[PDB]
RNA sequence: CGGUGAAAUGCGCAGAUACCGGGAGGAACGCCGAUGGCGAAGGCAGCCACCUGGUCCACCCGUGACGCUGAGGCGCGAAAGCGUGGGGAGCAAACCGGAUUAGAUACCCGGGUAGUCCACGCCCUAAACGAUGCGCGCUAGGUCUCUGGGUCUCCUGGGGGCCGAAGCUAACGCGUUAAGCGCGCCGCCUGGGGAGUACGGCCGCAAGGCUGAAACUCAAAGGAAUUGACGGGGGCCCGCACAAGCGGUGGA
């Protein structure tokens, strides 16, 4: 899970990329919650703040498959 | 002749006819092979051995410019996705590595019917 | 066969030779049960081979057969309210089957008179990769990669 | 190229399709998103800011019964639909053609106008459904979940679910989110069909809507469960039932 292997960070710090980044997948899409590892209120924060990151280009809308 | 080496191979699968077309780095087609092209005219093209002959009869008008590595783009789900991709990892092209960018609208189109 | 695959009747080898896929052969030729009559037709095959050919019939036969062995076929299929022709691997069981089976049916076939005349050429013709027997054995291949735009079934 | 079970209608040598770059515009808003949250209902999902309602918890501080319901009235009221104007990417009644078929005024395919998006105004209906009026008290728990407070491996408040005591129910089911035990208050029912019609009035631009009978006619209409059969429903299993094979009848 990704907020195991993590420490403390800021949910609303829509700017930290090299955090934010672990919660995205292969793709630009946003990790479910079985993936993030977080709660009811806590994804519902990310979500938001990856949106926000999204808007100011620090964070992708959708990525491209890659193994090959 | 036209001598341009190593290029792109973007194939168009689709649940009627998958095509391929094969470009340059810059993004620009150098050779096309489709379904309906080889011989093939209806239900058949959706056949893997129809992407399979699409891919292959493609390499070979690649190769007539020299191509020698490549790297293969995939659009969309159709039957034999996999055979054409397979068909030019054989075809004699070093195959650089595959792509899927197989376009998703976040929602906009309301599509037709049969959604 | 519903509950089980059902055992394969296992022969008695040849008198003769001692092969059971003489008994097989044999077998195939025998009509009516008239074993008897079907043994002679065989052997006088042979000796046929024997004057017209500087090789040993025994050795003859099976490559022979082994040559008529389709390793491709035909099954048809009803997937989308059509008749799909599945190209398909075929079994050891099978291909052996249909060897002795063809080279009888393309014996009896030609426009030669005498039974075991008729086997007798078509041994020949048939270790030569030619005749019907074999032709009857391209034929079905020249049909397995000639749909084979449908082997993924 | 497209599309289908197959096909054709259509689009392409004025060069389509597949591919790169650029520009326009409309609609909608993937993932997160849940068996979740919110709201009186209808309904509500990209992001931001402003304006604004409701609600929950803790403290127990203040007023001092100031409460509940609620005929008529007033406002809100999906979709479609009407007026004026704007807008029009995609979709698409009607309509044009294509194939299917005994035929197809359909189901499938290609186009396509209203419409669908916006503003103002009208319409006001609905499986507008928990098919379950609003408010207060009382009656074992278990478990999942949203959310708040606490001395936070446990306690305590509010919401959404599943199982379930007592109890109830025609039965299915319901069961501290009551269909339980009780009080208040409103609405509505009183055999089916005829009818949500007729007539009358009200409302509306129109489409229509609200209210709403009877004659006649039938002995039922109706709910839930049972046992069966049956399904072009499901799972599983058999037989020379098919397959595989040999031999035949159909011919004379």
């Amino acid at each position: 899970k990704v907020k195991a292997t993590l420490g403390e960070f800021d949910l609303r710090d829509y700017r930290n990329v090299e955090v934010l980044k672990r919660f995205l997948s292969e793709t630009g899409k946003i990790l479910p919650r079985r993936r993030t590892g977080l709660s009811g209120k806590e994804q519902r924060i990310l979500a938001k703040t990856i949106k926000r990151a999204r808007i100011l280009g620090l964070l992708p809308f959708t990525e491209k498959l890659v193994r090959k | 002749k036209r001598q341009v080496a190593s290029g792109r191979a973007y194939i168009h699968a689709s649940y009627n006819n998958t095509i391929v077309t094969i470009t340059d780095p810059d993004g620009n087609p150098i050779t096309w092979s489709s379904g309906g092209v080889i011989g093939y005219k209806g239900s058949r093209k959706g056949t893997p051995y129809a992407a399979q002959l699409a891919a292959l009869d493609a390499a070979k008008k690649a190769m007539a410019y020299g191509m020698q590595s490549v790297d293969v783009i995939v659009r969309g789900t159709g039957a034999g996705r996999e055979q054409a991709i397979r068909a030019l990892q054989a075809s004699g092209l070093q195959v650089k590595s595959i792509v899927d960018d197989t376009p998703v609208p976040h929602n906009g189109c309301r599509p037709k019917k049969k959604f | 066969a519903r509950r089980r695959r059902a055992e394969v009747r296992q022969l008695q080898p040849d008198l003769v030779y001692g092969d059971v896929l003489v008994t097989a052969f044999i077998n195939k030729i025998m009509r009516d049960g008239k074993k008897n009559l079907a043994a002679r037709i065989f052997y006088d095959a042979c000796k046929i081979i024997q004057e017209k050919t500087g090789q040993e019939p025994l050795k003859v036969f099976k490559q022979a057969v082994e040559n008529v062995k389709p390793r491709m076929e035909v099954r048809s299929r009803r997937v989308g309210g059509a008749n799909y022709q599945v190209p398909m691997e075929v079994s050891p069981r099978r291909q052996q089957s249909l060897a002795l089976r063809w080279l009888v049916q393309a014996a009896n076939q030609r426009p030669e008179r005498r039974a075991a005349v008729r086997i007798a050429h078509e041994l020949m013709d048939a270790a030569e990769g030619k005749g019907g027997a074999v032709k009857k054995k391209e034929d079905v291949e020249r049909m397995a990669e000639a749909n084979r735009a449908y082997a993924h079934y």
